């Protein structure tokens, strides 16, 4: 997968 | 006559004194709970407990969220800590539970290789040890959340939609005693 | 007289400040002798200094009992310490040395299989290396002992005739610059 | 003139009441430090920050050495520090960094072998991973640095020319932030 | 080399 970052 | 004031005096410098010591006493009880907490092998069990009222200062918008305490990959490894969103965030706020991983500014961050590329693992534990709910990710080498901390701590970068909410505001096995674990393994290939 | 009765209650508060400063720090200096004393992997040596000190204040009934720090299975396994009886206790009490585990209320004990069900052994370390007193038991699994702990402690169980106190009143090589050494070695087979 | 005394009387007590904490809590502060900075592998990685000042301490000859915080063998082993001289000691006087081994006084002493005889490699960090300064050497089982502590400290011994002093005052890799790292590797064999 | 021994500080 991957990460995304925090809104 | 003045011996009067000879003693409001002291009094005052005993108070400012004895006041000046609690903040020191503070700071020391800080670090010692900083220590009491941290591993230094990739693995760490946070337990959150008061989960009722924490969950209750998330929806009520009190308190989004709430740091963890810092673990390492290593004796003198990568510094790193969890962020935690009881009700949600971006893509996930108010129906899922929503957990980052987030990289610190570590004491021997000049030794390291950057950016931040090691797989990590999250869980939130079942307490019936049945069925843990599990997501991973691998870095984004190219995101600013990876790469040598600046500040004391970088973008947070994670799972938005780690869990959703109902999986727990009903009967089940993540929350028990008012309280949940949520375990972190940071994959150490390569270290 | 407002004056002096203003710096007598001042005064009184503040003396009932250093109070409550001296119990929170001596409350913070046992969490870290706590904190330095604990281990990880089932393997625990406990140095007990001031020995004929401690041994006197047993004979005199002053001290009967000493409890070392706590020790865990695993980083986030149970929480354990020993008891022990410089003078004896039960069958041993005037005659032995009675050593025995405990089984304490550990912060992830919800996340632990129950009741406990490890092998324990104990040992009184000869400091010339040549012969330990040592001896072994596996937890009795219908014993109160062994449950999931809803105190801080379970009732401790162990051996009540470890060692023979003459063995010590004399001329012997456990007891070397005033102290001794127990040995605790928890068998973490099935964790 | 008894309403006077009463107030004075109490500010003494008070004051030396408050001077007795300060002086637990400093020591406390230290043995927190300490502990934070310990290893028990027989690895130790000790980061020297400000080393600009410290470096010209030691030219004026204000502060010639410092010692590091201690590390162990094993949980229970050997307790071992460093200790250097930024501008060289003995035969390096002024002209090396002169780096040096030091046994201390452990809480386990009388349960370890003696004298201290395992081999000792010391490395001055490149902090561009290129090429690392490193040297090593084994105890001389007849010197009395190796010996069984009677004092806190045995006498020091090591390296006097570990390292040319230009190969820092220059451009260099070995000191990036104002800080060098110092690594110590104890071989454990036999142990 | 092989066994270089350690000076003493001095």
């Amino acid at each position: 997968p991957f990460s995304k970052e925090e809104c | 006559q003045d011996k009067i004031e000879a003693l409001s005096s002291k009094v005052q410098q005993l108070e400012r004194s004895i006041g000046l010591k609690d903040l020191a006493m503070a700071d020391l009880e800080q670090k010692v709970l900083e220590m009491e907490a941290s591993t230094y092998d990739g693995v760490f069990i946070w337990k959150i407990s008061d989960f009722a009222r924490k969950r209750q200062e998330a929806v009520a918008g009190r308190i989004p969220a709430i740091f963890s305490p810092a673990f390492y990959t290593s004796r003198y490894g990568y510094k790193m800590c969890l962020r935690i969103y009881l009700n949600g965030d971006g893509t996930g706020r108010g129906t899922h539970l929503s957990l980052f991983f987030v990289v610190m500014k570590g004491p021997n961050d000049a030794l390291l290789r950057w950016p931040f590329n090691q797989k990590v693992t999250l869980m939130l534990l079942d307490q019936n040890n049945r069925e843990h709910v599990i997501d991973a990710f691998r870095p984004d080498v190219t995101s600013s959340s990876f790469q040598r901390p600046v500040n004391d701590m970088n973008i947070a970068s994670g799972c938005p939609l780690f869990c959703p909410v109902s999986k727990m505001e009903a009967k089940n096995s993540y929350v028990r005693d008012d309280a949940i674990f949520i375990k972190a393994i940071v994959d150490l290939t390569g270290l």
